């Protein structure tokens, strides 16, 4: 042969490639749908308390996704999304995790930072906008950040952290920080061009990274049918190099283990590796959409819970009531508190305001000074 | 005939005129088909078929590269980018190849057919990517074509226009209209006139001119300004923001001696800027006070401080007295 | 299973797919380095005529390239690209097509046109943007483009015509034209972004499509080792759902072979064809540069002309002559033609011309009259 | 210590200080690793490492999303768009990431430590995608900075400071200069103020505003005008585009009374346009003609037609004739 692009026999034959899309990539689990091991080869370690932490905040997630969807459907906070059905997923994936890897998200992995044991007051601080949010009210609801969880604030932009997240595993490597970077994205966001862009040059420069697709079916109102024709995405790894698998996105161990395996070899070899979780979307897009008019992870858990005698009725019914008064509690704390000062508006567009920009602010505040009746300057700060 | 429309109903109303006279027409983009995310092509995919409506991956540089192929053969591209804000990812496929299909082929090729049309402008609260106002981003692109209408009325005619233009159009669809005030809006096709600023209400004092939502801003702050200062204001809708009508501006700035131009998007680099700096050169000797701006400001758009962000009637009107004032 | 974005049985084993890059898609080859038809029943049709046109247009191609190269050399013409190498690359492909298909490329497939009959003149008109260009001098050389021949013009920005012909071959599709569309790219534009977003709508879409990839080892500088860890573009077609193919790109029977089944398949499937080339690329990646400060076709079917006795030396030796003198008597005329009227450069931005852009025009009108001595009028038209 | 420079020899020089001081800084892009296109990062791969100069793959989204993960990291990030033409690819990006990261986090994550290179301008025969000078596009865009520096010694100090700016920068290099003249620039490190315009002759008569290679342009004309009208022309570079030195302007427009901005890049949307209108409204009362703009024309730029295509100085001189007989 001896052509520099690719190494391969010759082959007299005229053959084209089919994919094979019939009997795709195997999707990996662990326990049945009734939290029963299948192949005990394959049960992890797992002490009692970890196992009772996944489901605490699968279900915390869960107990906090419903009391914020309602807040929505009354006006209370602009907009929501719900992590129905996706649970595991999130919650697997970070156990999995040391806590000082970086997180790069889309929108749909709340429980990643519930795990991470993100206070509740925080994430109805940024869903509010009030003073306590970090973000200080500059962007939607949902759109989460922490540097202490090591969480990279979201965007909207569908796809942009993929390649963001690969930059970062790069400068990773360079610090020998034994530190690894995971990446979430939808299947849909997974047609930006972004993606092909975070995936090559993960693998071209060897870089220590996850890739985590929660493939839940759906993108709004496409389905997937409209989103590709391959087997999926876990299919697109190979074509990559990288060390591509599929997991039961609702088999919390399944998510846990291929997630684990992932971090050990990526951190090693300095490899990217790609999960895709199988899944589906239980819940509307987003509170702004009737997902009706197009179209279980904790059940699981729980029945692995009965079978070792790790949980039962009445500690499970205490803990709806603990959950719940402790949701509540931070939702009235943060619905009673006022919105930042409005000159917050301005700030951190540079590190340094600029001198102009600074003309922009004190013009504001001659405005307010003379028309502020007609603002609601009695809602925020100051 | 006519029947009482919404902006996202006359849209549906000149996208269905359209399939039904071309043929050729086809409507795509992210969720297009079973009606959209504001409901602008609903029914459609039922009433002229899967292939003339249809869903695209979630890809906005592959949808706009797809439209211009689609163009160059000559059939009608009518693309969709669910939000002004996402257009950016295809801002190359729009700069480098649309806006120089025909240039760079000398006329031997072209995308003149393709129309791209997205949800623009601020609502309650889109925050950062939900709110954008990306039309002085284009506009420093000879070859592309940058509609924005002021109502369903506006809206049909400008973009059956858009449609049948050759040349590439992108059509911004201020997304607070879409269910706001009806009005009556021909059955039937109906063009309105590309590159024509509209005036809709002669003044002797000061010349207002804004677009898209804006537009309706400036008219209360013209309410305001006489009943509060006894000031005649000409108010404009620029509608068309790259051709844009030149003559329309300066004729009316001559008769007032007075400009003020306001937009939702941010002040520097903003489109205020062309039109200023080209007024002044050509009305230098009628101006009796420094042009005004009342933009937003210039920084990424806020999710709680829209209230304090744009430059709602209030920052219009005083802006309008200290000019004056003069 | 039962999940919605992929079908395939679970597995008891936790197991990542590993690229297999060491034996990666075998390249298909036609005939030897001899001229030598190895497998008789890949043999193609092909009449003397037919394979003499192949031949002649890829010399005619490499004739052309030296004068130009040289013309580059000595100021006549300010850019130039070669083809040395990857003849075989454009002859085959352009003869299984048919002559009404629609063509889009990268701007390293002149052979295309070669074959594709188109003139000297017009070649040669282009490189120097004189009045007999239809681009009207706009662009750099190389750009060609021939509505006549359908023949997309060649822009600069890579990887932008993917999904332009992905869009192009969907137009077609609906009015059962019978016709397919081409798509050449180089296997380094293939990292772009639109690359991604042109294969997945073509699959998505269901679009009467050939991808032609030439991997000639080379992005410029930068080796395929850099653009990619897997096995090359091939085996990403697979995951876009994409029936894929490798080709040796200096077996012209190989190409010849590839495209004429993925013509057959892609216009009666509307199903999307990859093809990658394997070939070399001989030249400098330009005239602007300097290959030797970072690092065949022709021959061979010479050796099958030979070994049927379809050419000799003689026959040879007057074919150098001819074309020679042919190229060079289109390059002359080219060289002493003016270059368009000036007022070109404000046509056609749009269809009409906007007004003030008129104004602008009558500008250059007023300012030429009073400088135009400073100017280069009397090298342009008019 | 100093040593005689090219435009893109003072570039490695400042590339080279930054490796050498930063233990951080990292440089990638496409064909980077073997000194460049332009040779800009020559020998640099070999005197600090594989993995600090480096070639990545052939997509321009990706190297900037690239550039802007490391940045995060708090790591320096060097990235180079081979051609301004083609940063278009990653102009989402950089509008709806980079210049919205601290923003967004509330100061929790940044891409301060992200610069972008690029070749910019006109040269020889660019034609449509060489040639262009992207400058205005990002100035419509809170969050990032613009620097276009004018010579070798102006380069290394403002490349230098952009590399160590708090703040996404995005560097754009005349190309054109590259192996222009020569001239002294030191050795080691040494910054330049972002944000400065530099008055490099002062006059009496008329301000001249342009930045790039423009300036020498401006620069001629000034010479041309006394020595043909009798006019004192105060020459300003303005440097930075987006925050740029609004009161350096104003300040010499005021004590001159007169305004002429020109800049290679097409009129309509320019970023001559921003200063016109801001000029217009600051030194209302000093303006004594209408403000000026000498741009290329609204259309692509031409392969064979750029002689005539340019403000070269014929053009500026001309048009300061007629605005000074005012
Ligand atoms: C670049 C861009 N284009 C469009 C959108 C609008 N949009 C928001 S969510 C969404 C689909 C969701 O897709 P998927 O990746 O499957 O995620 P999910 O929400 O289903 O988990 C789209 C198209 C966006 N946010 N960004
Ligand atoms: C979007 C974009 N980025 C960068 C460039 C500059 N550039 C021109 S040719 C080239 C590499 C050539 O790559 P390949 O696809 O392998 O084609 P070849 O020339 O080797 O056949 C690059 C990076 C460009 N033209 N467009
Ligand atoms: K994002
Ligand atoms: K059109
Ligand atoms: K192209
Ligand atoms: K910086
Ligand atoms: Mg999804
Ligand atoms: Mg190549």
């Amino acid at each position: 042969p001896q052509f520099p692009g690719a190494s391969a026999e010759f082959i007299d034959k005229l053959e084209f490639i089919q994919p094979n899309v019939i009997s795709g990539i195997p999707i990996y689990r662990v326990m049945d749908r009734q939290g029963q091991i299948i192949n005990p080869s394959e049960d992890p370690h797992l002490p009692k308390e970890k196992v009772l932490k996944l489901y605490k905040s699968m279900t915390l997630l869960n107990t906090m996704d419903r009391i914020l969807y309602e807040s929505q459907r009354q006006g209370r906070i602009s907009f929501y999304m719900t992590n129905y059905g996706e649970e595991g997923t999130h919650v697997g994936s970070a156990a999995a995790l040391d806590n000082t890897d970086l997180v790069f998200g889309q929108y749909r992995e709340a429980g990643v930072l519930m795990y991470r044991d993100y206070p509740l007051e925080l994430f109805m601080a940024q869903c509010y906008g009030n003073i306590s949010d970090l973000g200080k009210g500059r962007q939607m609801p949902v759109h989460y950040g922490c540097k202490e969880r090591h969480f990279v604030t979201i965007s909207s932009p569908l796809a942009t952290q993929i390649p963001q997240a690969v930059g970062a595993a790069y400068a990773a490597k360079r610090a020998n920080a034994n530190r690894v970077v995971i990446c979430y994205f939808g299947e849909g966001a997974a047609s930006e061009g972004d993606a092909h862009a975070g995936f090559n040059f993960a693998a071209t420069l060897e870089c220590p990274i996850i890739f985590f697709c929660r493939n839940n079916g759906y993108a709004i109102s496409t389905p997937t049918s409209e989103q590709y024709r391959g087997d999926g995405i876990a299919a697109r790894g190979p074509g990559y190099g990288i060390m591509s698998i599929r997991v039961d996105g609702n088999d919390v161990f399944a998510v846990y283990n291929a997630t684990k395996e992932a971090r050990r070899r990526a951190v090693a070899e300095n490899q990217p590796f790609l999960i895709e979780a199988m899944t589906y979307r239980i819940g509307h897009h987003s509170t702004s959409d009737d997902s009706s008019a197009y179209r279980h992870p904790i059940s699981r858990l729980r029945h692995y819970l009965l079978s070792q005698g790790w949980w039962d009725e009445e500690q499970e019914k205490a803990w709806r009531k603990q959950s719940r008064r402790k949701v509540m509690e931070a939702f009235e704390q943060a619905e009673r508190k006022p919105k930042p000062n409005p000159n917050l508006l301005f700030s951190d567009v540079y590190q340094e305001m600029p001198a102009q920009l600074r003309k922009q602010q004190e013009s504001l505040a001659r405005h307010l000074q003379t028309y502020g009746e007609h603002y609601p300057l009695d809602h925020f700060d100051k | 005939q006519t029947q009482k429309m919404n902006l996202f109903q006359s849209v549906t109303s000149a996208l269905d005129n359209s399939l039904a006279k071309d043929p050729t027409a086809v409507i795509f983009g992210e969720d297009v088909a079973f009606g959209g995310v504001f409901r602008c092509t609903v029914g459609l995919r039922d009433k002229y078929g899967k292939d003339r409506v249809f869903n695209t991956p979630l890809c906005e540089q592959g949808i706009v590269g797809f439209g211009i192929g689609i163009a160059v053969t000559g059939a009608t591209a009518i693309a969709e980018i669910q939000f002004a804000d996402y257009i950016f990812p295809a801002f190359d496929q729009i700069v480098n190849e649309a806006a120089k299909y025909r240039y760079r082929s000398g006329d031997l090729f072209n995308c003149g057919s393709l129309t791209i049309r997205s949800p623009w402008g601020c609502v309650g609260h889109g925050a950062l990517y939900h709110s954008q106002s990306p039309e002085a981003f284009f506009a420093h692109c000879p070859g592309i074509k940058v509609v924005i209408p002021r109502s369903p009325f506006q809206a049909k005619g400008l973009l059956l226009s858009c449609i049948e233009d050759k040349n590439p159009c992108i059509f911004f669809e201020p997304k607070i209209l879409y269910r706001a005030a009806a009005e009556e809006v021909p059955i039937e096709p109906y063009n309105i006139p590309l590159s024509q600023a509209e005036v809709i209400q002669e003044g002797s004092d000061v010349t207002l001119v804004a677009w898209g939502t804006q537009v309706h801003v400036i008219r209360e702050v013209a309410s305001m300004a006489k009943e509060k200062l006894g000031v005649s204001c000409e108010v404009i809708d620029l509608r068309t923001i790259i051709p844009w009508d030149v003559d329309t501006i300066c004729k009316s700035v001559i008769k007032t001696g007075r400009l003020l131009i306001s937009h939702e998007a941010p002040l520097t680099g903003g489109f205020a800027s062309e039109i200023s700096s080209t007024v002044q050169e050509e009305c230098f000797l009628n101006l009796e006070a420094p042009i005004s701006r009342v933009c937003g400001y210039d920084t990424p758009f806020p999710h709680i401080f829209e209230p304090f962000y744009i430059p709602d009637k209030w920052k219009c009107y005083d802006a309008l007295r200290k000019m004056i004032n003069y």
